[PDB]
RNA sequence: UCCCCCGUGCCCAUAGCGGCGUGGAACCACCCGUUCCCAUUCCGAACACGGAAGUGAAACGCGCCAGCGCCGAUGGUACUGGGCGGGCGACCGCCUGGGAGAGUAGGUCGGUGCGGGGGA
RNA sequence: CGAUCAACGGAUAAAAGUUACCCCGGGGAUAACAGGCUGAUCUCCCCCGAGCGUCCACAGCGGCGGGGAGGUUUGGCACCUCGAUGUCGGCUCGUCGCAUCCUGGGGCUGAAGAAGGUCCCAAGGGUUGGGCUGUUCGCCCAUUAAAGCGGCACGCGAGCUG
RNA sequence: CGCCUCCUAAAAGGUAACGGAGGCGCCCAAAGGUCCCCUCAGGCGGGACGGAAAUCCGCCGGAGAGCGCAAGGGUAGAAGG
RNA sequence: CUGACUGGGGCCUGUAGAGCACUGAUAGGGCUAGGGGGCCCACCAGCCUACCAAACCCUGUCAAACUCCGAAGGGUCCCAGGUGGAGCCUGGGAGUGAGGGCGCGAGCGAUAACGUCCGCGUCCGAGCGCGGGAACAACCGAGACCGCCAGCUAAGGCCCCCAAGUCUGGGCUAAGUGGUAAAGGAUGUGGCGCCGCGAAGACAGCCAGGAGGUUGGCUUAGAAGCAGCCAUCCUUUAAAGAGUGCGUAAUAGCUCACUGGUCGAGUGGCGCCGCGCCGAAAAUGAUCGGGGCUUAAGCCCAGCGCCGAAGCUGCGGGUCUGGG
């Protein structure tokens, strides 16, 4: 399995640990999708961010 | 009227009034009850107000049960000074009052007789109250 | 005289989402069961001022059981004043402690003096045997002045119920009553400013 | 108006300078503090003011004994 | 609730632990007089000496100096040299004195 | 490998207070003496020595009893990391993850390592 | 070894005042005026019904306590203005609010009549002259239907007085 | 106005105000090193002068005493005598 | 590759909450030294205490400088993900060392200030560029390289001003509430429940009866139910307090409470929830931004669609960095 991970929801305004979240998956823009490997260390970083970003399981 | 006979110390910070009472919200002498609705510092003043107001009704007969008692200090500056050089005096007297907390029962009374001793005392106060008779539920406690 | 009930089985369903159905969260142990139980709040309510933790609950469960309990404790929402979870302790035929009412029998003679009879205690804890369940205990009260007081030493007992405190405690008395003429001392009685309490070279 | 109050003392920050699985070397400080809130245990020194500190090179472990108090060692590498 | 003999009985053995030795310590009776050396490291007796084992005579002192040359005899064949001796709540004098002293003849390093 | 006792640890009151009962062959204790080593701000009480007539009375060890002490769930609640609403405020709610303390049920009159001595 | 170098990282070995005779460089980083925010204090209105009123809680009153409104007082804060926001009182000219001084309409009255008390409606108009004092205010004299209280940078000094 | 203790301080450390409270500018030739021994306050009962309280005997008492001085921490398995 | 952040794992802590075991506070009760008081004594002990009150026990509570407890979190170290205008080391150049609003946690103040002082965070500062909020640095949305008469969305909106619904379904409100306020007050309206009292005939109306002890007292100057309190007891009863009000100088009077006749179905009091009414007076001319809106264009619930930014996409271009 992998994870499907969109930005869909600013950072602007949310405290830093939640925007280098963001960085840590490689997200920088809104709407960006980036395909990353479901392990724990990715997947706590997606549930930091959960409030920003839509999430999907894929292949 | 009430305030404590000695303490360690004189002035007390504020703090805060957050959140329901932590106990005092059961009936545990009387036949009714009055209880506050409403956070507050209600004051010695009002404590003794509502007290006499409520011996006054009875005439002779009954007995009141004062559940709350005012130990935190209430400060306040002189009149007309500037901010700073201190902490202000200790003016008075405060029980601090969260909401759910019984603060007079009554006893060997009717039931009329207590439903408007309290209803008179509540108007005493700063607060909103409920007045409540004992229940099994508060004998369970 | 004797309450039933019907209780139903709990799993997973919310405390939250129960009581906003209507339904009142619960448990249900002994030393040998532990069940998550939950009640009609409505129905429940109809049944405990008449029971209390006096009188013999027993639980029609859904699978067919008839328990025999003693509601033992109750959880109340301290803003609202409204039950929020209940403990039924289901009997057995070993004694257990409980709290049996006190009917205080009699007119004191601390009542016709203008007194006021101050009910320390309106029940008794108590350990006795599941079949030996009285409807209450009496007391006699009438002998009481201002301010004579009964214990539980003076409590008489029924038959094979054995007192589970001490006889020392106070159980109901007999004060004066509140009286306007008192209002002249205590309005005119002289309070002082309060004494701190040392630190330092002063303790 | 005035204060007769007005001062406090300089923190003296205190409390656990190694915590436990650690790797310290001999003399490196373990924990400060007032009083023996810790205690030394294998392969560790305590100072005049209570300062325990590590007496080899190696791995620091606490033990919570009771009624004996807390203990820090250091176990060698 | 703690007596003279209990506190005491701490107080030299909580100094001794400290210096890590292995303990050579003495249990003495109003008949007899034991010993054993304990690494407190495992919570474990390495060897042991006692008159009750030897089936010793008379004079307490003298015995307790034959338990100790004893003692001593048995441990330098585990290669045991250095140990440190727990006087327990004994005073070091008489009959424990004794023991020690036969240890030292033994060869134990103390 | 099992039982009892003598040592010495670990766990750190589930081990403790109290009450009742039990053990002297062996071990331990009290005990018998104060010549000798040693000792008392006085006292062989303590520490110490030389002993073995007695006694398990004290102590200790082993059992039993839940009056006290100690330990103590399940459930529910308070509170809360993060995410959202509401009020002029004092303050109040929802979502997700975490979750007491009190109290209730109930547990407890210890468990275990190593070396000695005895017994099967 | 000689430091209350205690203004305790300690300008010199050695040091106090005053300026309405004053000056310069700066600040609305900071006071004094006005405004603003705040409303403790202030003014006004309510809640409660101990008690007074011969009797009668509520004609008129309201113990002990409780809730507010206003932004005229006394203050808090330091937000625009210190390359200037002229400051009391008076005169002049007004305009507005209404919590109404009078005149109009009412209810209750412990309203016989006349005359008052008290609350409600009402801002149309009106609301004097003089003695004292810089006064606003207040007191007083003589009248009056009445001699209202407040806001407008405590209205108004590129309008006057000073 | 420098230094120490506690709180404020939001359970690492740190953290301000003319916030809340107190202390220091010494002391000890033993109140220091070490070896050996010893265990407190308090309560009840008993005892010539003897008292609430001197010293003596017994029983209960884990620390509520003591540790020169403020406070906190620590501490009788001693840091106390 | 060591970074922010993240996963697991260990160790550290004394806050939120709670608790009363310590330090203090604390209401009532029990028990009980000490005094005060009232009897009896000066022969010295005694007895009662609706008196003040220690220590102890019980019930019940409070605390920044109390803690038997005690979180969520937070700090740190190991292993792992993490290649980022990350991180580390040596040097050159600075600027800043007046912050401010907002959220949360505290102190100060008055549970005042566009107040003040700290903590964690955020934005403005420097994003006074853009959309929404009437207008408005810091509230919501969102980080502007340039161009396009293209597309999707964000907050917020979709009756007209003004782009998109006079959109669909269930309810509420009649106050223009919506479109700024509280204690308190009210047969507002809708919705739930709780007790009575009723076809052993209620409630409304039309009708009678409402009585005897007794002008009843610890009672005073009148006290006859109706000026304090420590009285509520009987009788004829179908009923009716030694009294729920008006009346009195005290009475008496009218009346409720309570029974009987008349009709013939409901009637009376608690309480809680939704939305509204009063309480509600300030100074130039009014106004929810305006018009205007009432089975809404108001409020609650559930939906579908559209509109909407310099966010995202599409097409083209620029420049730097990285890989070819
Ligand atoms: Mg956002
Ligand atoms: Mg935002
Ligand atoms: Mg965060
Ligand atoms: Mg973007
Ligand atoms: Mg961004
Ligand atoms: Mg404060
Ligand atoms: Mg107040
Ligand atoms: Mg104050
Ligand atoms: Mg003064
Ligand atoms: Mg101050
Ligand atoms: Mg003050
Ligand atoms: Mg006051
Ligand atoms: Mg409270
Ligand atoms: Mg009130
Ligand atoms: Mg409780
Ligand atoms: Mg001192
Ligand atoms: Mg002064
Ligand atoms: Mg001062
Ligand atoms: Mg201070
Ligand atoms: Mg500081
Ligand atoms: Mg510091
Ligand atoms: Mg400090
Ligand atoms: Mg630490
Ligand atoms: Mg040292
Ligand atoms: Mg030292
Ligand atoms: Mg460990
Ligand atoms: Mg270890
Ligand atoms: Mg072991
Ligand atoms: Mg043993
Ligand atoms: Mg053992
Ligand atoms: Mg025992
Ligand atoms: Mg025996
Ligand atoms: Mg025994
Ligand atoms: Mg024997
Ligand atoms: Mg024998
Ligand atoms: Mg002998
Ligand atoms: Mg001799
Ligand atoms: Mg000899
Ligand atoms: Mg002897
Ligand atoms: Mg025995
Ligand atoms: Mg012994
Ligand atoms: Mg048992
Ligand atoms: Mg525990
Ligand atoms: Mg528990
Ligand atoms: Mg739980
Ligand atoms: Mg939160
Ligand atoms: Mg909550
Ligand atoms: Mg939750
Ligand atoms: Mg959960
Ligand atoms: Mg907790
Ligand atoms: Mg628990
Ligand atoms: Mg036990
Ligand atoms: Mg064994
Ligand atoms: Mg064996
Ligand atoms: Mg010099
Ligand atoms: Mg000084
Ligand atoms: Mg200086
Ligand atoms: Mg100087
Ligand atoms: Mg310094
Ligand atoms: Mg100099
Ligand atoms: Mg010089
Ligand atoms: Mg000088
Ligand atoms: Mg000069
Ligand atoms: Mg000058
Ligand atoms: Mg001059
Ligand atoms: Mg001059
Ligand atoms: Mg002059
Ligand atoms: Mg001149
Ligand atoms: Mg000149
Ligand atoms: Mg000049
Ligand atoms: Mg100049
Ligand atoms: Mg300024
Ligand atoms: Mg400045
Ligand atoms: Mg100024
Ligand atoms: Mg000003
Ligand atoms: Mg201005
Ligand atoms: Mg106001
Ligand atoms: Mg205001
Ligand atoms: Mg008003
Ligand atoms: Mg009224
Ligand atoms: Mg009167
Ligand atoms: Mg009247
Ligand atoms: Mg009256
Ligand atoms: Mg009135
Ligand atoms: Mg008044
Ligand atoms: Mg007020
Ligand atoms: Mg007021
Ligand atoms: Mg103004
Ligand atoms: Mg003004
Ligand atoms: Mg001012
Ligand atoms: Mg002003
Ligand atoms: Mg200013
Ligand atoms: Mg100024
Ligand atoms: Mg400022
Ligand atoms: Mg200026
Ligand atoms: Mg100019
Ligand atoms: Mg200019
Ligand atoms: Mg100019
Ligand atoms: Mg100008
Ligand atoms: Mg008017
Ligand atoms: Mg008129
Ligand atoms: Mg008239
Ligand atoms: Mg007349
Ligand atoms: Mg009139
Ligand atoms: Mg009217
Ligand atoms: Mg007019
Ligand atoms: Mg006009
Ligand atoms: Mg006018
Ligand atoms: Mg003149
Ligand atoms: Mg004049
Ligand atoms: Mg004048
Ligand atoms: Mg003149
Ligand atoms: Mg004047
Ligand atoms: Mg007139
Ligand atoms: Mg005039
Ligand atoms: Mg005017
Ligand atoms: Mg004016
Ligand atoms: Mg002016
Ligand atoms: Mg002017
Ligand atoms: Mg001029
Ligand atoms: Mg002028
Ligand atoms: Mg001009
Ligand atoms: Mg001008
Ligand atoms: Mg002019
Ligand atoms: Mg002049
Ligand atoms: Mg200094
Ligand atoms: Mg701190
Ligand atoms: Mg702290
Ligand atoms: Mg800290
Ligand atoms: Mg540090
Ligand atoms: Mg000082
Ligand atoms: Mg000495
Ligand atoms: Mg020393
Ligand atoms: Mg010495
Ligand atoms: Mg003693
Ligand atoms: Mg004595
Ligand atoms: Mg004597
Ligand atoms: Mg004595
Ligand atoms: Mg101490
Ligand atoms: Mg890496
Ligand atoms: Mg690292
Ligand atoms: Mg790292
Ligand atoms: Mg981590
Ligand atoms: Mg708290
Ligand atoms: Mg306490
Ligand atoms: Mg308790
Ligand atoms: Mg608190
Ligand atoms: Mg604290
Ligand atoms: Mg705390
Ligand atoms: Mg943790
Ligand atoms: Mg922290
Ligand atoms: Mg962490
Ligand atoms: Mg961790
Ligand atoms: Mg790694
Ligand atoms: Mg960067
Ligand atoms: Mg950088
Ligand atoms: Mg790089
Ligand atoms: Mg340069
Ligand atoms: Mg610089
Ligand atoms: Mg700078
Ligand atoms: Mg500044
Ligand atoms: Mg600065
Ligand atoms: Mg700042
Ligand atoms: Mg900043
Ligand atoms: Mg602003
Ligand atoms: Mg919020
Ligand atoms: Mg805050
Ligand atoms: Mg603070
Ligand atoms: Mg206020
Ligand atoms: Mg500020
Ligand atoms: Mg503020
Ligand atoms: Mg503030
Ligand atoms: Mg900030
Ligand atoms: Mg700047
Ligand atoms: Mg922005
Ligand atoms: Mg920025
Ligand atoms: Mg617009
Ligand atoms: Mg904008
Ligand atoms: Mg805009
Ligand atoms: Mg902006
Ligand atoms: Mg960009
Ligand atoms: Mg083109
Ligand atoms: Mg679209
Ligand atoms: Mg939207
Ligand atoms: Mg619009
Ligand atoms: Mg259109
Ligand atoms: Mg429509
Ligand atoms: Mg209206
Ligand atoms: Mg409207
Ligand atoms: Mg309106
Ligand atoms: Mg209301
Ligand atoms: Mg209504
Ligand atoms: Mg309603
Ligand atoms: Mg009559
Ligand atoms: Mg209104
Ligand atoms: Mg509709
Ligand atoms: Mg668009
Ligand atoms: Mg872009
Ligand atoms: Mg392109």
């Amino acid at each position: 399995p992998r994870l499907k991970v969109k930005l869909v929801k600013s950072p602007i305004g949310y405290p830093k640990d939640q925007k280098a979240a963001l960085k840590a998956l490689g997200l920088r823009r809104l709407q960006q999708e980036r395909v990353l490997e479901d392990t724990p260390a990715i997947r706590g970083n997606v549930e930091k961010v959960a409030h920003l970003v839509r999430v999907e399981v894929v292949e | 009227m009430l305030m404590p006979r000695r303490m360690k110390y004189r002035k007390q910070q504020r703090g805060r009034l957050k959140g329901a009472t932590k106990g005092g919200d059961y009936v545990a002498f009387g036949d009714y009850g009055l209880v506050a609705l409403e956070p507050a510092w209600i004051t010695a003043q009002q404590i003794e107000a509502a007290r006499v107001a409520m011996v006054r009704h009875f005439r002779r007969g009954g007995k009141i049960f004062i559940r709350i008692f005012p130990d935190k200090p209430y400060t306040k500056k002189p009149l007309e000074v500037r901010m700073g050089k201190g902490k202000g005096n200790v003016e008075g007297y405060v029980a601090v009052v969260k909401p759910g907390r019984v603060m007079f029962e009554v006893a060997g009374v009717t039931e009329e007789q207590a439903m408007e001793a309290l209803r008179i005392a509540g108007h005493k106060l700063p607060i909103k109250t409920k007045i409540v008779r004992r229940d099994a539920y508060d004998e369970a406690q | 005289m004797e309450y039933r009930l019907k209780a139903y089985y709990r799993e997973g369903e919310k405390p939250s989402a129960l009581r906003r159905a209507g339904k009142l969260p619960g448990v249900m142990y002994n030393r040998h069961l532990n069940r998550k139980v939950y009640v009609d709040l409505v129905e429940f309510d109809k049944v405990f001022r008449q029971a209390s933790i006096h009188h013999v609950i027993v639980l029609e469960l859904p699978d067919g059981q008839s328990l025999p309990t003693l509601v033992r404790q109750v959880n109340l929402d301290k803003r609202r004043r409204r039950p929020e979870h209940v403990d039924f302790f289901v009997l057995s035929d070993e004694p257990v402690e409980m709290y049996v009412p006190l009917r205080f029998v009699g007119t004191p003679a601390g009542v016709r003096a203008g007194g006021v009879l101050q009910e320390i205690h309106r029940d008794i804890l108590v350990k006795v045997s599941p079949r030996n369940i009285p409807e209450f205990i009496e007391v006699d009260v009438s002998g009481l002045e201002i301010g004579d007081s009964l214990h539980a030493s003076d409590l008489k007992l029924p038959p094979g119920v054995e007192l589970a405190v001490s006889p020392e405690e106070t159980i109901a008395a007999v004060v004066p009553p509140e009286d306007v003429e008192k209002l002249a001392e205590e309005a005119a009685a002289e309070v002082a400013e309060p004494e701190v309490i040392k630190k330092g070279k002063e303790e | 108006g005035s204060t007769r109050n007005g001062r406090d003392s300089q923190a003296k920050r205190l409390g656990v300078k190694r915590y436990e699985g650690q790797v310290v070397r001999a003399g490196n400080i373990l924990v400060r503090q007032r009083g023996t809130r810790f205690k030394p245990g294998k392969n560790v020194g305590m100072g005049r003011d209570f300062t325990l500190f590590a007496l080899v090179d190696g791995v620091v472990e606490f033990q919570d004994r009771g009624r004996l108090g807390r203990y820090v060692h250091v176990r060698p590498l | 609730r703690l007596t003279a003999y209990e506190r005491r009985k701490f107080r030299v053995r909580n100094r001794i632990k400290r210096t890590g030795r292995l303990r050579l310590s003495v249990f003495r009776s109003l008949k007899h007089i034991y010993a054993q050396i304990i690494d407190d490291e495992k919570g474990v007796t390495l060897v042991s000496a006692s008159s009750l084992a030897l089936k010793l005579k008379g004079n307490k002192t003298e015995v307790a100096r034959q338990v100790g040359r004893a003692l001593a005899e048995k441990a330098l064949a585990l290669g045991i040299k250095q140990v440190a001796f727990d006087r327990g709540p004994y005073k070091y004098h008489g009959r424990v004195k004794a023991l020690a002293e036969g240890a030292r003849e033994g060869g134990l390093e103390f």
